[PDB]
């Protein structure tokens, strides 16, 4: 999911 | 901080009761204000406690020694709470030292499919509750999905990683209990083109910002536009993104079209101007001809001859004025045209090198939803947003496997176990498993219970690698059906030295092409030792599955040669690379939210199977199997704290259905 | 409520590329043509405006009458009055171009002009020779 998005 | 600080640690309201508490202690909740808010209280402040040394088992005693009036004053209420949050594994999960050792004789006896976090943490909190409990691991080791390849001093995690934040995490008291060191990741990504020249902080910026606000115009049209179905089929993340890049470019051509538009009105306007302009000194060249003609007959002259000179005169000066006139509008329009020309708006919306560089934000996006974007369902993709942990991410640096090996100390565990069948009706269950080395070697299991903690991608295997007696209904199948299961891999480099940034924890590499994108896209420097490693993500991670370690290696090294330098780059002394599609006992890496599913999926995959009665005509059956894991929790899908969340939520709703819920009155 | 600034999504923008497969490229093309096409309107009208500079060039400089500043008169000479009656003849009403012509007359004074002398000079007849044409 969306949190393990990086640069955020 | 303080019992409201706790109640946010713990994820929950502190000024509001929940629905489950609302379903445990419904005498309160629909009575006076005052009695919630003592409820509340009792509540939060136990969370506190138990949160404020989680080494300890926290009993009733020590909880009720600690209160206030008029807190303490009601015993009952005191207990009521206690127990609850025991059971829901709120206050006393993962390990700690237990203070009254555990009772004498088990009751009841269940059986839990695969020692991954999921199983452990419901395995531990039945045990805890004193249940009969033993869990079948096909792989020879705990974790499941919580992989950490360790060789001398390297540790590289192959699963799990990044710890999200610890404001509500509950992994934040496994930390406690459990020796992790948690280093923090510092959020600076570097981006290095295909040559292997560093991306400029102009373009950088300007693309991650054109990324994000990508993304907000799709949920746009998702929300406010409601543009969520086409030809039928629910619309996916990736046919969003080119419908928004697309109107993106048709503005920009949009653009160009009414500026040169502008362009033409006012050099046709122009045109019409010099036409006046040429007519008339036509007219003037003739006119002056005419008086100067007019002046040349020679004086003395009758006043008529003298009025032509006179009249000419007049009439040369008045055309001149004209002339004039028209000289200063063609004046004020030939700058108004270097006015528009001096300033043309965008001539591209995004350029070959700049699409290269979204594509590697769309590979992170690709990576952290573990799945090309075409396959995302628009509208939920990203439904679990709200449950974000705050703080900074972490690593565990001494490897995510420690956390397994610890939560499994204590408990029955059968390795080298591969479930085969599940068979479940109203008198109970029993499990046929056999040995993974000697497959002829079988098992079975009787228990009032199975707990299947199975990963999505198994569960979703076809032909079934698991076999339910009597088959799972139709609701169960085409929730498992509907849902995604992503894939992504990574590749462990490790070296005898640091040739990289060592205050860079991570840095990223530009693909040649949309189709590779998420082909060793990211790295990432983590650990004490040298070690560098490389995730395979999108459409790439499927495709680089049939393609040989040294191969991967190869393409590896070639990259890192560009950014650091053909003699900066040494030979690899250790080399990893994970396959989670390809690995029977997971059949992928963690679930998505598929396009046509949602976030409900998720609560359907929860819920118990109740098999029907063994003689025609008797009372409706206890539930017999339940189902915890990753891809069953809404609120905390893909995640390591969601699939230990689970685990405690099936711990709970076991152990109120085999040993009562005496908290309830 | 409403788009991310420098994003542009209209309901109406959607449906059009939205409408079957290749819609998104048809759209696309059209205004690349359309651009094409306005953009060698532009050469062609842009190459017609350079020809008609050219043969405006020079200006009409040869073809300026010096600056003759003279003064007011109130007295009528013979030799006044007959280019006045002329000048109605040609002018009509316009007031100002007869006092050009004559040079030392205000627009007030050819007014005056037009009633004192309206029965010597039979100005009805004259102003009513000049709107035959
Ligand atoms: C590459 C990668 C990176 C990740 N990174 C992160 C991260 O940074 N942060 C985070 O929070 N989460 C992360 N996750 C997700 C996290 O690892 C999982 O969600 C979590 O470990 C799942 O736990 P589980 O118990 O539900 O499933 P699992 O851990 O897979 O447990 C299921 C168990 O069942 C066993 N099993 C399967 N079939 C059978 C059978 N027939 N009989 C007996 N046993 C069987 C398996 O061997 C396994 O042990 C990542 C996942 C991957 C793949």
């Amino acid at each position: 999911p969306r949190g393990f998005l990086v640069k955020r | 901080s303080g019992v409201e600080g706790a109640a946010f640690q713990s994820r929950l309201p502190h000024d509001r009761m929940t629905s489950q508490e609302a379903a445990c202690f419904p005498d309160i909740i629909s009575g006076p204000q005052q009695t919630q808010k003592v409820f509340l209280f009792i509540r939060n402040r136990t969370l506190q406690l138990w949160l404020d040394n989680p080494k300890i088992q926290l009993t009733f005693e020590a909880t009720l020694q600690q209160l206030e009036a008029p807190y303490n004053s009601d015993t009952v209420l005191v207990h009521r709470v206690h127990s609850y949050l025991e059971r829901h594994g709120l206050i006393n999960f993962g390990i700690y030292k237990r203070i009254k050792p555990l009772p004498t004789k088990k009751t009841g006896k269940v059986i839990i499919i695969g020692s991954g976090v999921s199983g452990l943490a419901a395995a531990r909190q039945l045990q805890s509750f004193g249940m009969d409990v033993t869990l079948l691991e096909a792989r020879d080791r705990v974790g499941g999905r919580v992989a950490t390849f360790r060789k001398g001093n390297y540790v590289a995690d192959l699963g799990a990683m990044v710890v999200t934040g610890l404001g509500g995490n509950p992994m934040a008291v496994v930390s406690k209990q459990v020796n992790m060191e948690l280093a923090k990741i510092k959020q600076k990504c570097p981006l290095y083109e295909a040559n292997g020249q560093a991306v400029p902080k102009e373009k950088d910026e300007m693309v991650e910002q054109e990324f994000n606000r990508l993304l907000e115009a799709t949920s746009y049209l998702s929300h406010q536009l409601d543009f969520n179905v086409l030809n039928n089929k629910p619309v996916s993340l990736g046919q969003a993104l080119e419908v928004v890049i697309q109107l993106q470019e048709k503005h920009v051509k949009d653009e160009q079209i009414e500026h040169w538009k502008k362009i033409v009105k006012t050099q046709e306007e122009l045109k019409e101007l010099l036409n006046k302009m040429v007519n008339l000194k036509e007219k003037i060249k003739e006119l002056h001809q005419q008086y100067k003609e007019a002046s040349e007959v020679k004086p003395p002259r009758d006043i008529t001859a003298e009025f032509l000179v006179k009249s000419k005169h007049r009439d040369l000066t008045a055309l001149c004025k004209e002339y004039d006139e028209l000289a200063e509008t063609q004046g004020k329009l030939e700058e108004k045209l270097q006015e528009l020309e001096a300033n043309p708006p965008s001539d591209v919306y995004l350029s070959s090198r700049d699409r290269q560089i979204l594509d590697w934000h769309f590979a992170n996006l690709e990576f952290a939803n573990a799945t090309p974007l075409s396959t995302l369902s628009l509208k939920h993709w990203d439904q679990d947003d709200d449950f974000e942990f705050t703080g900074s991410h972490l690593t565990v640096r001494n490897g995510y496997s420690c956390v397994p090996v610890a939560l499994a100390e204590g408990l029955d565990i059968k390795l080298n176990t591969a479930v085969r069948q599940v068979r479940y009706t109203a008198s109970g269950c029993e499990v046929i498993a056999v040995n993974t080395r000697s497959t002829s070697q079988t098992f079975i299991y009787k228990c009032d219970a199975v707990l299947c903690t199975l990963p999505l991608g198994v569960l979703k295997q076809q032909p079934p690698a698991v076999q339910f007696v009597p088959p799972l209904p139709e609701w169960k199948t085409s929730a498992v059906q509907r849902m995604g299961f992503g894939n992504l891999n990574k590749v462990v480099l490790c070296f005898d030295r640091v040739f990289w940034d060592p205050s860079v924890n991570l840095f990223g590499h530009v693909g040649s092409t949309t189709a590779s994108r998420g082909e060793l896209f990211l790295f990432w420097n983590l650990y004490k030792a040298p070690i560098l490693l490389a995730l395979v993500a999108g459409e790439a991670a499927g495709i680089m599955e049939n393609i040989s370690d040294d191969v991967i290696v190869g393409r590896c090294l070639a990259i890192l040669k560009g950014i650091f330098g053909s003699s900066a780059v040494p030979q690899p002394k250790e080399t990893v690379v994970s396959r989670w599609r390809a690995d029977p006992w997971a059949r992928g890496s963690y679930s998505y939210v598929a396009a046509g599913s949602s976030g409900n999926d998720y609560d359907l995959m929860a819920q118990p199977i109740t098999p029907g009665p063994s003689i025609p005509g008797a009372p409706q059956p206890i539930p017999r199997l339940f189902f915890a894991g990753e891809h069953t929790i809404r609120n905390y899908p893909a995640t390591v704290h969601g699939a230990l969340l689970s685990g405690l939520r099936e711990a709970g709703r076991i152990a109120d259905q085999f040993l009562g819920a005496m908290y309830t009155l | 409520r409403k788009p991310p600034k420098g994003m542009f999504l209209s309901q109406e923008d959607v449906e059009a590329v939205s409408a079957n497969a290749t819609a998104a490229t048809t759209v696309l093309r059209q205004l690349d043509m359309e651009l094409v096409s306005v953009k060698r309107q532009i050469q062609n009208i842009k190459q017609t405006n350079s020809a008609l500079k050219e043969k405006l060039d020079g200006g009409i400089e040869p073809y300026r009458l010096p600056e003759v500043i003279q003064k007011c008169n109130a007295r009528w000479t013979t030799e006044e009055q007959l280019l006045a009656v002329q000048a109605i003849r040609k002018y009509g009403r316009d007031f100002q171009a007869i006092s050009d012509v004559i040079g030392n007359k205000s627009v007030v004074q050819v007014k005056n002009f037009f009633v004192n002398y309206r029965r010597r000079f039979n100005i009805d007849e004259v102003l009513q020779e000049w709107e035959a044409e």
